[PDB]
């Protein structure tokens, strides 16, 4: 579980800062908050 | 009080279960000769919020609960007894049909 | 999976504040040119159950939270700002009028 | 806090072996709970 929770909490620390540029990704953003809740609710 | 950062938002409000408060006969629409106390139950169930207009909050995979219940039935009696609710352990948004 | 006990069930569904996933647009009608992400906020809201037909869970306190909030105008830009939300601290069961 | 918390706790364990009686006071319980309820809250 901290392994992969550490994981993904990497990924949405690099996402964060950029959500104001005007081409963010937001579905890359959304799967991966799916993926945050999903392993809490797992673990 | 502090302000609420917005990705603390934005993660809160997405598509997740939250914690539902769920009327019985919603559940259990075949007993309608029954009063239920309590009458709705605490059920984790998907909620939130897509950010998209072509998708849904949708259950991905469900599991069971039990709960004592006390079911009423007028002009007889009452007695308390175990009764299983639905609950959703993860949500994804997809696409409306 | 053990089984939730009655008294538990019973505090846990009666009217009280719960985390309640609520749409700005609800909350701010006169602003139908934006687009709000995320268009959802988590809410301490009244919720649950009063166990008699003649009562209805109601807030009888109130306060105040503010988030951070993306607001688009389309075909213009976008900006993140604080918006405030009514939250409720107390509640109720009360008489339908 | 503690005090009124231990008081209302206290008041909730005298009622919650009687809900099966035919004539148990439900408007009492409810509201002793609505009073729990808003002191964990305020607490």
């Amino acid at each position: 579980c901290a392994a992969e929770l550490a994981a993904l909490e990497a990924e949405l620390a690099a996402l964060e800062g950029h959500v104001e540029e005007a081409d963010f990704p937001w579905g890359k953003l959304n799967n991966l908050i799916e993926k945050l809740w999903q392993l809490k609710q797992a673990c | 009080h502090e302000v609420v950062k917005f990705m603390d938002v934005y993660q809160r409000s997405y598509c997740h279960p939250i914690e539902t408060l769920v009327d019985i006969f919603q559940e259990y629409p075949d007993e309608i000769e029954y009063i239920f106390k309590p009458s709705c139950v605490p059920l984790m169930r998907c909620g939130g919020c897509c950010n998209d207009e072509g998708l849904e909050c949708v259950p991905t995979e469900e599991s069971n609960i039990t709960m004592q219940i006390m079911r009423i039935k007028p002009h007889q009696g009452q007695h308390i007894g175990e009764m299983s609710f639905l609950q959703h352990n993860k949500c994804e948004c997809r696409p409306k049909k």
